[PDB]
DNA sequence: CGGGAATTCCC
DNA sequence: CGGGAATTCCC
C-alpha cells in the first residue's frame, strides 16, 4: 500500500544467447515478451507510489527454490560488475533496460566469481542472509563498510560458494530488480523490497531453446499409420522430444498420436525419421485435418503446428 | 649399386580416422591400412629392403607436417613403444616385414598449444627434416599430418648409418568436416520417375552448405541435382530436387545409384541405389 | 568408440 | 549486435 517496484514487462524468457566471455558481449540485447518484429520492447519495471527521484539496479540471481547470486553477469551501458544501475523517477516513474547482455561464466570459473560476489556482499545491507548464508545478517549494513571481516566466516563464505556452484544451473537465470529511494541528503539509501523476473533460457542450451518443425518431408499420410516420414528441425535431444499429432474435435474432447521412433531415428540432433500415428477414426473416407508439433517431455515447451493431412484407404 | 632402404607397403587409411585430444587418451579406434575394409581389418605397414648383413635395424614413426615445410608436425603419434611423437621398434630382418604399427594413434593439440609443442619439439631433438629458429608457426592444419618412416643401423663400428626417410599418404581427420569421408545414412525414397524435379530428402553425416554437391550415377553418366545451400539443414540433412536422366523414355527401369561429391577435393561417398522410371 | 555438451571462433 | 559452425571437453 506504499512505496513499491513492480515489473511491467517481463523478460523474453526463450530464445537469447548467452554469450560466453570469449565471444565479446558486444552481441545483442535482452528483450521483453512483447519485443515483436517491427516493435522492440524491453524489460520495464515502475516504481509506484512514489514519485521523486530514485535508482533502481539490476542484478542476476539464481532460479528455483532459493535466491542466490548467479555467476553469469548483465552487461551493458550503465552496468559494470555484472549488475546494471538505471536512475529514474524525477517526474516519470517507469523505466527500461535497453542492450542488456547476459555473460556466461566457463562452468570452470564459477566458484571463484561467486566466491569474489558473496565476500564482496559479506560488508553491506540487503546483501547478508538472504544472499549467501541466511546464517548472518549481522552485516545488513553497518556504517561505513566493514573491512574484509576474519577468519570462519571468511570461510563459512567460502563453504556456501561452494555447496552453490555445485547447484547452479548456468543455462537458466531470473533478473532481480531493487528500487533504492533517497532517504535524505539526497542520497539513496531507502531500498523497497525486490522483485524476481521470470525465469530466462539460454537458447544455446539443448535442453530449452525453441522449437522449430523447420520444413518436414510429407504433411499428410495415410489413416492407416506407419507412414514413414523425415523431418528437419533445431536441435532436440532424442531422449526428451516428441512428434504430437492432434486435433481438437467439436467440444468432446482433444485427440492426440504420437509419431513412432528410437532415439537412433533422431539424426544427428536436427532430424527425426518416424512413422505416423492412427488417427482418430480409420474407417472414414474423408480426409483428416490435423496439427503436428514437436514437444518437450521435460518442459513441455512446444513448436508451432503444421498442419497435416490424414487420408484413407 | 644396391642400398638400404624402407618402403610403405601399406599406406595408413587416409580418411576415417578421429584424432584425440590429451584429454581423452587413448581409444579403442587405432589408425587402419589404405585396404582394410570392416572383414579384413589391416593396418599400416612397411618393409625394409636390402637389410641383411644387419643384425638390427631401428624405425621410427612421426609425424611431419605435409607440404614442402615439412617440419615436425604439432600432434603426436600415440601408442606402443612411443612416448612423444614418435613409435620406435627396434628390428632384425630374418622377418623384416615391419609388422605394421597396430594400435598407432593420433593425439591432437590445441590450436593454441602448436607453438610450445612444436618447439618443445626441436627442443627434445625430434625433426626428421629439421626446420628452423626465428618463427616456427603460420598457417598449421590441425586437419591433416603425415607419418614418416626413418631407420638407421650402426656396423662394425658403432657409427650409426641413416637411411633416408620416407613420407605417407596424407592422414586427415574425421571431426575435420571438410577433410572427413562423406556418407549418406537414411535417404527420402529410392523409388521416384526419371523425368526430374521429385523433392527426395537426405539425411548425411557432416558436410559443409556451400560445398557439397550430390550426383547420380550411371553408365559413364553424371548427372548432378540442383539445390540451393538454404536446403542444406544444419549439415546433416540436404534435401534436393531430383535431376533428369540421359534422356530417356525407356519403360525399363535402371540403376542410376547416387552419392555425395565434395567440390573441393571431389571425395565421395560410397553410391546409393536409386533407380528411375518411366515417364 | 561415437554422440553430444561445453566453449569458441568466424562470417 | 545474430546465428552457423568449428574446436574441445566430457560421458
Amino acid at each position: 500500500d506504499g512505496p513499491y517496484l513492480q515489473i511491467l514487462e517481463q523478460p523474453k524468457q526463450r530464445g537469447f544467447r548467452f554469450r560466453y566471455v570469449c565471444e565479446g558481449p558486444s552481441h545483442g540485447g535482452l528483450p521483453g515478451a512483447s519485443s515483436e518484429k517491427n516493435k522492440k520492447s524491453y524489460p520495464q519495471v515502475k516504481i509506484c507510489n512514489y514519485v521523486g527521484p530514485a535508482k533502481v539496479i539490476v542484478q542476476l540471481v539464481t532460479n528455483g527454490k532459493n535466491i542466490h547470486l548467479h555467476a553469469h553477469s548483465l552487461v551493458g551501458k550503465h552496468c559494470e560488475d555484472g549488475v546494471c544501475t538505471v536512475t529514474a523517477g524525477p517526474k516519470d516513474m517507469v523505466v527500461g533496460f535497453a542492450n542488456l547482455g547476459i555473460l556466461h561464466v566457463t562452468k570452470k570459473k564459477v566458484f571463484e566469481t561467486l566466491e569474489a560476489r558473496m565476500t564482496e556482499a559479506c560488508i553491506r545491507g540487503y546483501n547478508p542472509g538472504l544472499l549467501v548464508h541466511s546464517d548472518l545478517a549481522y552485516l545488513q549494513a553497518e556504517g561505513g563498510g566493514d573491512r574484509q571481516l576474519t577468519d570462519r566466516e571468511k570461510e563459512i563464505i567460502r563453504q556456501a560458494a561452494v555447496q552453490q556452484t555445485k547447484e547452479m544451473d548456468l543455462s537458466v537465470v531470473r533478473l532481480m530488480f531493487t528500487a533504492f529511494l533517497p532517504d535524505s541528503t539526497g542520497s539513496f539509501t531507502r531500498r523497497l523490497e525486490p522483485v524476481v523476473s521470470d525465469a530466462i533460457y539460454d537458447s544455446k542450451a539443448p535442453n530449452a531453446s525453441n522449437l522449430k518443425i523447420v520444413r518436414m518431408d510429407r504433411t499428410a499420410g495415410c489413416v492407416t499409420g506407419g507412414e514413414e516420414i523425415y523431418l528437419l528441425c533445431d536441435k532436440v535431444q532424442k531422449d526428451d522430444i516428441q512428434i504430437r499429432f492432434y486435433e481438437e474435435e467439436e467440444n468432446g474432447g482433444v485427440w492426440e498420436g504420437f509419431g513412432d521412433f528410437s532415439p537412433t531415428d533422431v539424426h544427428r540432433q536436427f532430424a527425426i525419421v518416424f512413422k505416423t500415428p492412427k488417427y482418430k477414426d480409420v474407417n472414414i473416407t474423408k480426409p483428416a485435418s490435423v496439427f503436428v508439433q514437436l514437444r518437450r517431455k521435460s518442459d513441455l515447451e512446444t513448436s508451432e503446428p503444421k498442419p497435416f493431412l490424414y487420408y484413407p484407404e | 649399386c644396391p642400398r638400404p632402404y624402407l618402403v610403405i607397403t601399406e599406406q595408413p587409411k587416409q580418411r576415417g580416422m578421429r584424432f584425440r585430444y590429451e584429454c581423452e587418451g587413448r581409444s579403442a579406434g587405432s589408425i587402419l591400412g589404405e585396404s582394410s575394409t570392416e572383414a579384413s581389418k589391416t593396418q599400416p605397414a612397411i618393409e625394409l629392403r636390402d637389410c641383411g648383413g644387419l643384425r638390427e635395424v631401428e624405425v621410427t614413426a612421426c609425424l611431419v607436417w605435409k607440404d614442402w615445410p615439412h617440419r615436425v608436425h604439432p600432434h603426436s603419434l600415440v601408442g606402443k613403444d612411443c612416448t612423444d611423437g614418435v613409435c620406435r621398434v627396434r628390428l632384425r630382418p630374418h622377418v623384416s616385414p615391419r609388422h605394421s604399427f597396430n594400435n598407432l594413434g593420433i593425439q591432437c593439440v590445441r590450436k593454441k598449444e602448436i607453438e610450445a609443442a612444436i618447439e618443445r619439439k626441436i627442443q627434445l631433438g625430434i625433426d626428421p627434416y629439421n626446420a628452423g629458429s626465428l618463427k616456427n608457426h603460420q598457417e598449421v592444419d590441425m586437419n591433416v599430418v603425415r607419418i614418416c618412416f626413418q631407420a638407421s643401423y650402426r656396423d662394425q663400428q658403432g657409427h650409426l648409418h641413416r637411411m633416408d626417410p620416407i613420407l605417407s599418404e596424407p592422414v586427415y581427420d574425421k571431426k575435420s568436416t571438410n577433410t572427413s569421408e562423406l556418407r549418406i545414412c537414411r535417404i527420402n525414397k529410392e523409388s521416384g520417375p526419371c523425368t526430374g524435379g521429385e523433392e527426395l530428402y537426405l539425411l548425411c553425416d557432416k558436410v559443409q552448405k556451400e560445398d557439397i554437391s550430390v550426383v547420380f550415377s550411371t553408365a559413364s553418366w553424371e548427372g548432378r541435382a540442383d539445390f540451393s545451400q538454404a536446403d542444406v539443414h544444419r549439415q546433416i540433412a540436404i534435401v534436393f530436387k531430383t535431376p533428369p536422366y540421359e534422356d530417356l523414355e525407356i519403360s525399363e527401369p535402371v540403376t542410376v545409384n547416387v552419392f555425395l561429391q565434395r567440390l573441393t577435393d571431389g571425395v565421395c561417398s560410397e553410391p546409393l541405389p536409386f533407380t528411375y522410371l518411366p515417364r
